C-alpha cells in the first residue's frame, strides 16, 4: 500500500503517506506508523507546515505517490470520495470529513497528489479543508481556511 | 599625584579599537542573524500570497 495509518493506543487518529520519495504525518499527530520498515526512520520536522518528513528506504522508493502542482478548476478525489476544488480551497460536503482523517491525500484524476489535508472548517454547505499544497510556482504553502481545527 | 584616576584613563587608542572591534563585530553578527530571520520569514509569507 502507499498509505499507513498512524495509531497511538491502537486506534487510527491520522495517516501516513509517501509522496515522492518522502513519507509525510502531520505534526499534531501522535503515534505510530502502522508499518514495520516506514517505522524505523528518523523523522524532520516541518511545523511551520505542520509535518513531519523523512527519507523512504530504498526497497520502498519506488512504490510512492507522486504530487502535482497543476490545480485547475473542477472536482479532485481522496479517499472518501469526491472533493471540489474553487475558490482556491478544498472543500468537502459537510460531514464528509471530519477528525481522524489528518494526512490523508487528495489526489487528481490522475491519482497524484495534489495536497495532504491536516484539518478543516465547516461552512454553510461544504466543510472547508485545511491542507498542504504547492502554490503556482510548486513551492511547499499550507493552505487553510479562517478557523481550521486540527483532524 | 598631583592628577586624578578614572575608568577610562588608561585605556588606549588600541584597547578602544579592539573593544569597537569586539562590541561591534558581535553585535553585526546577531543582527546579521535576526535580518536573515526577518527576510526568511517575509519570503515564506509571499510564498503564501
Amino acid at each position: 500500500d502507499k498509505t499507513f495509518p498512524i495509531m497511538l493506543n491502537g486506534q487510527v487518529n491520522g495517516y501516513a503517506c509517501v509522496v515522492g520519495g518522502r513519507v509525510f504525518k502531520p505534526l499534531h499527530v501522535e503515534g505510530r506508523i502502522d508499518n514495520e520498515q516506514l517505522a524505523a526512520i528518523k523523522l524532520k520536522k516541518a511545523s511551520i507546515y505542520d509535518l513531519e518528513y523523512g527519507d523512504v528506504p530504498q526497497c520502498m522508493k519506488s512504490d510512492t505517490l507522486q504530487y502535482t502542482s497543476d490545480k485547475p478548476p473542477g472536482f479532485y478525489n481522496w479517499h472518501h470520495g469526491a472533493v471540489q476544488y474553487e475558490n482556491n480551497r478544498f472543500t468537502v460536503p459537510r460531514g464528509v470529513g471530519g477528525k481522524g482523517d489528518s494526512g490523508r491525500p487528495i489526489l487528481d484524476n490522475k491519482g497524484r497528489v495534489v495536497a495532504i489535508v491536516l484539518g478543516g472548517v465547516n461552512e454553510g454547505s461544504r466543510t472547508a479543508l485545511s491542507v498542504v499544497t504547492w502554490n503556482q510556482k510548486g513551492v511547499t504553502v499550507k493552505d487553510t481556511p479562517e478557523g481550521s481545527e486540527p483532524w | 599625584a598631583q592628577h586624578t584616576e578614572s575608568f577610562t584613563s588608561a585605556i588606549s587608542a588600541t584597547a578602544w579599537s579592539w573593544i569597537k572591534v569586539l562590541v561591534g563585530g558581535t553585535s553585526a553578527f546577531i543582527v546579521l542573524g535576526l535580518i536573515a530571520t526577518a527576510v526568511v520569514a517575509l519570503v515564506l509569507f509571499f510564498h503564501r500570497h
